[PDB]
DNA sequence: ATCAGAATCCCGGTGCCGAGGCCGCTCAATTGGTCGTAGACAGCTCTAGCACCGCTTAAACGCACGTACGCGCTGTCCCCCG
DNA sequence: GGGGGACAGCGCGTACGTGCGTTTAAGCGGTGCTAGAGCTGTCTACGACCAATTGAGCGGCCTCGGCACCGGGATTCTGAT
């Protein structure tokens, strides 16, 4: 027996994402290859943003990623940024910006 | 309890936004934005609670409330 | 003495490089409780759901903020005025 | 009572861009809203994109239709090659 | 094709017994109607799913008129089912 | 053979709303009184737009409506303003409004 | 001569009236085709499509205007400036 | 062909706005602003065109496309 | 004021062309019986929210005080309006 | 082409940043209680479905009288005087 997400060389459940559109009843119907494309996306995008919050967990000397590193990831990436525009991340503050008729 | 929400509290907020300089009426105006914005997601975190017909207002009900204004908080389960 | 405005842009940097809730809780908790009273009595509350609220308001005005000082910019000024909110909320459709 | 989340798997994809990178459990939870939001997002316009078109079964066309109508710029080009990779891999 | 067109003439008759309708206007009202529809039922529906139901009663739609509409509109728009589900079931 | 419709004494299609619920992919099932309810609150809402439209159509000298007429009775009361705020009618124009400070 | 501000106010008057497009048709139509052309070449386009967009960008220039107008106003101007156009689009989100 | 959009037809819009007076630079700025709103309707409506695997953009491609981003259009069939 | 003269209201005409009155009919909504299963509801339980209490201590507060930014006033020059 | 709005310079002076030790109460940890969320069982009453139908809804057809727009006369705009 072989797994859809090891056939498909996903970590993310191609099994579950199949029930879970099956049972939002989004349709009637659900394709084979529905579940193993939407999983390969929601990997590729967690891998995407990962990658990113890593980078800024390293810059700032830690080894954990907190929702800091997350946001930090987000707003600094243009597209990454449209994509979650009206998102709020709990404990993720702010960049650091200021308009420059207000400095010395 | 709206006075609750302090002067050095309002100029906190504003610091974060990259405020320097602040008007003495921007408080009473924050003060009245606030309770708008409050009682909006909270009249609407309420009818989900009343939905549900329980009488304890959960985290998932603010978060519905937030998503349906186009507020979406990510953290306490989304 | 510092001159007006060194101590405020040294509070920008450091409220702008740090995450923590910058409203007091308990205070905020009571504020909660008594705008929900009027939708119905005898409500309770998941500590969560109080902590939820805290983060999505202070949010939005964080973001409130960083539009009216844009209006403030725009008039010229360097102080954000109550016609600086408005014009702010008027534009986002608020 | 047995809450299912997509933590396990966010921890699978961090090992392997970051082996030595951990997670707080507050990071985690914003990882589990994010794919619960996008899995919404675009199962919610591949619905509406079988509905337009007046069919009745969700296939990876309409995942892909949808992958290029939300996500912006690059991102799309490549999510659509990873979804494109998995099926072929798939099948 | 199907259309509200007849449902909307009926009702203006019943609001408006000598205002008639433009064709442009009849197809802002077969917008409208489709489009609250839809908000509506989208709202029952999550609402439904929240609540781990299967089946959208009366109820949902209530509660998802109390959140769409906005303030003396869902008190009158609720008045209004409320009575057409008491006529019916009588 | 008495409508349902009729049982519940509107104009509005009990039958067709219900089928659009059942077909439209919102759930699994769907209450006897759902479609009786929406409908109603669906031809309120109609009643209420035709009737300010129809009011602003007797006031422009006219007999027929049009959509000015029905921009003018959405965008001049608050509650229909704020339901349809993100929405445009086609060939609807805009209020009358000039700022006091243009003023001669 | 009528003096500036007459004839600016009467236009304003009779086109906050009117429900017509402002664009001609025929140029508008052609920017549409071009702008397609760089997603999908040989496009055919329904009548209703064109006039579906040109309602939806009319609709979106006068929105945007009126908050224009309102930023000017906001800076003690009478004259819409392209930073006034570019503030209501950052506030907008946009 | 976006210099059909001409300096009059840009006034038109902007009286319709209730704007009383124009600085020069805007009729450059106001032609950017709509080539991008354009760009991204459209680029949306092709996308619904080709999914139907059809060679011609109907009006519904475009009312999908306006509500997808936000600004519903009535009149042309939803 | 003071009158000249366009801009705009307003009145009678007109024909014409979309809205509505009207016919034919058909298919989707209706009526009624049978199945099943979802959810409406009773009892349990133990979880979490709540009220209450001690102490503390860090944060809000009033005002005295400096100062610099907000805005009133004047003058220009040339950009848009017509 | 002209003229009136945008821009510059400035007085100025009053609105508000900073301190400082004062006056306030947040909050953090402990102590009990119990409203009530949620689980388990049931019974079952309402919906899905199957089969005949029929009567509104919709395609088609006409006539009409509401209204786009033509010519005239008026009044109140506004600018020269």
């Amino acid at each position: 027996a072989k797994t859809r997400s090891s056939r498909a060389g996903l970590q993310f459940p191609v099994g579950r994402v199949h029930r879970l559109l099956r049972k939002g009843n989004y349709s009637e119907r659900v394709g084979a290859g529905a579940p193993v494309y939407l999983a390969a996306v929601l990997e590729y995008l967690t891998a995407e943003i990962l990658e990113l919050a890593g980078n800024a967990a390293r810059d700032n000397k830690k080894t954990r990623i907190i929702p800091r590193h997350l946001q930090l990831a987000i707003r600094n990436d243009e597209e990454l940024n449209k994509l979650l525009g009206r998102v709020t991340i709990a404990q993720g503050g702010v960049l650091p910006n200021i308009q420059a008729v207000l400095l010395p | 309890n709206i006075q609750g929400i302090t002067k050095p509290a309002i100029r906190r907020l504003a610091r974060r936004g990259g405020v320097k300089r602040i008007s003495g009426l921007i408080y009473e105006e924050t003060r009245g934005v606030l309770k708008v914005f409050l009682e909006n997601v909270i009249r609407d975190a309420v009818t989900y609670t009343e939905h549900a017909k329980r009488k304890t207002v959960t985290a998932m009900d603010v978060v519905y409330a937030l998503k349906r204004q186009g507020r979406t908080l990510y953290g306490f389960g989304g | 003495r510092y001159r007006p405005g060194t101590v405020a842009l040294r509070e920008i940097r450091r409220y702008q490089k740090s995450t923590e809730l910058l409203i007091r809780k308990l205070p905020f908790q009571r504020l909660v409780r008594e705008i929900a009273q009027d939708f119905k009595t005898d409500l309770r509350f998941q500590s969560s759901a109080v902590m939820a609220l805290q983060e999505a308001c202070e949010a939005y005005l964080v973001g409130l903020f960083e539009d009216t000082n844009l209006c403030a910019i725009h008039a010229k000024r360097v102080t954000i005025m109550p016609k600086d909110i408005q014009l702010a909320r008027r534009i986002r459709g608020e | 009572s047995r809450k299912e989340s997509y933590s396990i798997y966010v921890y699978k994809v961090l090992k392997q861009v970051h082996p030595d990178t951990g997670i707080s459990s507050k990071a985690m939870g914003i990882m589990n809203s994010f794919v619960n939001d996008i899995f919404e997002r675009i199962a919610g316009e591949a619905s509406r994109l079988a509905h337009y078109n007046k069919r009745s079964t969700i296939t990876s066309r309409e995942i892909q239709t949808a992958v290029r109508l939300l996500l912006p710029g690059e991102l799309a080009k490549h999510a659509v090659s990873e979804g494109t990779k998995a099926v072929t891999k798939y099948t």
